[PDB]
């Protein structure tokens, strides 16, 4: 049996069911029989830990389920691995992470696995240390083994170092600077300072600069010539959910610390000072392309994180409203090279022209209050921009193309936008408020992302089907003959 | 004292006690005001040695000097030598440091002040003299014993700058050209300065000839090494060579153990090292070249990794009837 299952649940290519089906065999034979296994798991680690690209998904999924299912099966039992561990400094992009996601069962257990695991990584870094030290840095880091005399603060020095490398590390560092952050507790004046350098470089420092800011006007991340550097959308994105996460992000307000005695001043009062200028200096290598959506996509992300800093910044108020309208003049502008828009039809796909968009609950915040479903006193700006009638009906295909994508390919980009239950609760918000105002009254939109919430809801996912189609039902939501009611209604 | 007030109002607490100081304070906040707010002392280009003058007369209890040195963002120290007018003369107070601190009996209690003097260096990104810091730091492993040597050389990859690769390479080679308190350290150092095209082969080539004479037990990390970055085109002669030079066993255990441990994770973990370490045994010994390594080594790689049935095969056979 062990032989059938390490030489077929692998090997085998109905033919997806085929590895289907030896997953079985070589984890059964895992379950039952006791003695006779340990000879298994070294079988699968050094036959999937060592190999052309294809080994990601089928072992790769079968090692996560075996050591998951491992009940501390090596919780006593690491010795292939310590030797393993040093092998993986030469897989894939993808390949790397996983390993170390799950490994990162066994990580809890014992320092012999841990004291192990920094050296042969921190290693890496003082030499060429490619990508895989930072993806091992911050999983160490963005994992609750980052707790607990505080040197590795130094590590935390050696990525602020990293942060000149090249685009990817640049990318790298930023992308994950939000969850350390989220999880960090002390380490918070680090990640500010170390951004207020990457951003102290940006934009003409004294008012009345022509350009507040300039596609080779912010100095850059990690590059900046032929290799952009952090994007400027994105070195300002991270500053952003960072700037948020000072006070409300990573501390909702830290006012024992982070926003203590109005602490912005450090991580941000030049942030907020640099905010108010990047917005009202809006008036005003990439040979055509690169140029325009990287380096002037630091302008339409600049909009990007602008509507974020402005219309959350406090937007009951009418002038905050009056410059979106502003922002999204320039965005509009900038769809020059095309043109782009909104969703309005069946949503097998997402939206019809697009890049990243803003966060993962600004289609929830944006689709649910300008979209209809908020009417009450305020409403003036509201209606203002209410009657955009082009950037409105052309800001949501945000929503429906974050949709498009955020189960077409697993898990879609957003700080805190994977854990799956906060993929879910949203997953269901959006399509309520596509309802009550596709069914309530450039028009298919909240209504044509439903080819799409269906089967993205459904065959992406199945275990939910009696939780979110009783959702659907106004007010409520026992199965598909039990809530037939509900499913018939 | 005056160096004190002017510090105690600058911001960064009183560290006084065997505890942690405590400077309340922003760290950008603490390092900007000090540093602006002392030029306008009196003798602005005057205070400088009259206040480090202080400093050291606040560096001679050791616990002082680790409260000194220990963390607490950096350290007073690690920070506090950020501010520029205090930049290029604070790695003079300190750097001298070491000699007379390199004396008394140090063991297993912890406080090897050389551990601390010159862990503080790495990571610096402000800093006066590009070239001065490496330039005392090489003689300054003159004369220190074996511990010094293993803690000078033990941080050269981030302490020292990337200016002068090469010629730190330079200063390197021939400190290891052939020596005994250098095999372990200088032999790992090699990794953190990443070493042009052309000083590598001299790396190389300088390699087999400690390994013939190579201590007891860093055979493991001799060979790790010598296979290493072999890998190439530039490899089979790479194993001839290396055949040449290790050539038969004496003890060990656990060293003949290891030997076939580092031999057989590289037995399946580089390229081409299943061609080569067979194909230098595989036919270059006319005469009496075959010996036992050479031929326990014949298993490894023949039940080892499930490609070479076939070929271990008929070099058994050739090397066994002929």
């Amino acid at each position: 049996l062990v032989d059938l299952g390490f030489s077929l649940m692998e090997s085998y290519e109905p033919a997806q069911q085929a590895c289907k089906l030896g997953a079985s065999i070589l984890l059964e034979t895992f379950k039952v029989h006791e003695p006779i296994r340990s000879d298994i798991l070294e079988q699968v680690l050094n036959r999937v830990l060592t190999k052309a690209a294809s080994p990601v998904s089928h072992f790769i999924d079968l090692l996560s389920n075996i050591v998951v299912s491992a009940p501390l099966v090596l919780q006593n039992s690491s010795s292939r691995v310590t030797e393993t561990f040093d092998n993986l400094s030469f897989l894939p992009i993808d390949t790397v992470q996983g390993l170390l996601r799950a490994v990162q069962p066994l990580l809890k257990v014992s320092m012999s696995v841990r004291d192990s695991l920094i050296l042969v990584l921190q290693k890496a870094i003082f030499s060429r240390q490619l990508d895989a030290r930072k993806a091992a840095v911050a999983g160490f880091l963005l994992l609750l083994r980052n707790f607990k005399e505080a040197f590795c603060l130094e590590i935390l020095g050696s990525l602020r170092r990293c942060l000149s490398q090249q685009a990817d590390v640049r990318l790298m560092l930023y992308e994950g600077f939000y969850d350390v952050l989220r999880r960090n507790s002390q380490l918070a004046s680090s990640i500010m300072e170390t951004l207020l350098s990457q951003i102290k470089q940006y934009y003409l420092p004294q008012q009345d600069l022509l350009p507040p800011l300039k596609l080779e006007g912010c100095i850059m991340a990690q590059g900046d010539q032929i290799f952009l550097q952090e994007p400027l959308a994105h070195l300002l994105c991270c500053i952003q959910h960072c700037l948020a996460w000072y006070k409300s992000t990573v501390h909702l307000c830290k006012g024992a610390e982070d926003e203590e005695e109005e602490e912005d001043v450090g991580f941000e009062q030049n942030f907020e000072e640099m905010l108010e200028s990047v917005t009202r200096r809006m008036i005003k290598s990439s040979g055509v392309g690169v140029k325009n959506n990287i380096y002037a996509i630091q302008v339409m992300g600049i909009c990007e994180v602008l509507i974020e800093y402005n219309f959350k910044i406090g937007n009951f108020s009418k002038n905050k409203f009056e410059d979106v309208l502003g922002l999204f003049t320039c965005y509009n502008k900038l769809s020059e090279i095309l043109k782009e828009k909104a969703g309005k039809n069946k949503s097998t796909l997402g939206n019809r022209i697009a890049r990243s968009f803003l966060s993962m609950g600004f289609v929830s915040t944006l689709l649910t209050a300008l979209f209809r479903d908020n009417a009450q006193s305020h409403e003036e700006s509201l209606a203002v921009l209410r009657s955009s009638t082009e950037f409105m009906r052309y800001a949501v295909s945000v929503a429906l193309q974050k949709v498009q994508q955020l189960e077409e390919m697993g898990q879609t980009d957003g700080p805190d936008g994977q854990n799956p239950e906060k993929m879910f609760q949203n997953l269901c918000k959006i399509t309520r408020v596509l309802l009550w105002r596709y069914t309530s009254i450039i028009s298919l939109l909240c209504l044509e992302g439903l080819l799409r919430i269906f089967n993205t809801m459904q065959q992406l996912y199945a275990a939910r089907i009696p939780q979110f189609l009783q959702a659907l039902d106004i007010t409520d939501g026992e199965a598909d003959i039990n809530v037939t009611e509900k499913a018939a209604f | 004292g005056v160096f004190e007030e002017l510090l105690r109002t600058s911001g960064i607490i009183l560290k006084v006690g065997e505890g942690q100081n405590e400077i309340a304070v922003d760290q950008t906040a603490f390092q900007k005001k000090l540093r602006v707010a002392l030029e306008k002392h009196p003798s602005y280009p005057g205070v400088v040695n009259e206040f480090i003058s202080g400093l050291e007369s606040h560096i001679k209890d050791r616990s002082q000097f680790k409260n000194c040195l220990l963390p607490c963002c950096e350290s007073l120290i690690k920070l506090l030598l950020g501010i520029k007018i205090l930049q290029p003369a604070v790695v003079t107070l300190l750097l001298e440091k070491i000699p007379e601190f390199f004396f008394d009996v140090v063991g297993t209690f912890g406080t090897n002040f050389p551990r601390l003097i010159v862990n503080q260096f790495k990571w610096l990104d402000g800093l006066l003299d590009s070239q001065d810091l490496v330039k005392k730091l090489m003689q300054m492993l003159s004369v220190s014993p074996v511990p010094i040597q293993h803690d000078i050389i033990t941080s050269l990859p981030e302490i020292l700058e990337d200016s002068q690769q090469n010629e730190v390479a330079r200063e390197l080679s021939c400190l290891l050209k052939q020596g005994r308190r250098l095999t372990v350290p200088i032999l790992d150092a090699l990794s953190r300065l990443d070493l042009d095209a052309e000083l590598l082969a001299k790396v190389r080539q300088s390699a087999m000839t400690i390994v013939p004479s190579v201590k007891l037990e860093d055979l493991p990390v001799v060979i790790k090494f010598i296979l290493h970055n072999v890998k190439a085109a530039d490899a089979v002669e790479v194993i001839s060579d290396l055949r040449k030079s290790l050539d038969l066993s004496s003890t060990s255990q656990n060293c003949v153990k290891l030997l076939f441990d580092v031999i057989k994770l590289a037995v399946r973990f580089q390229k081409d090292v299943s061609e080569a370490w067979i194909k230098a045994i595989e036919n270059s010994t006319s005469v009496s070249d075959h010996k036992v390594l050479d031929l326990i080594v014949l298993l490894l790689i023949h039940s080892t990794n499930s490609k070479n049935r076939k070929q271990t095969e008929k070099v058994l056979r050739s090397k066994i009837r002929l």
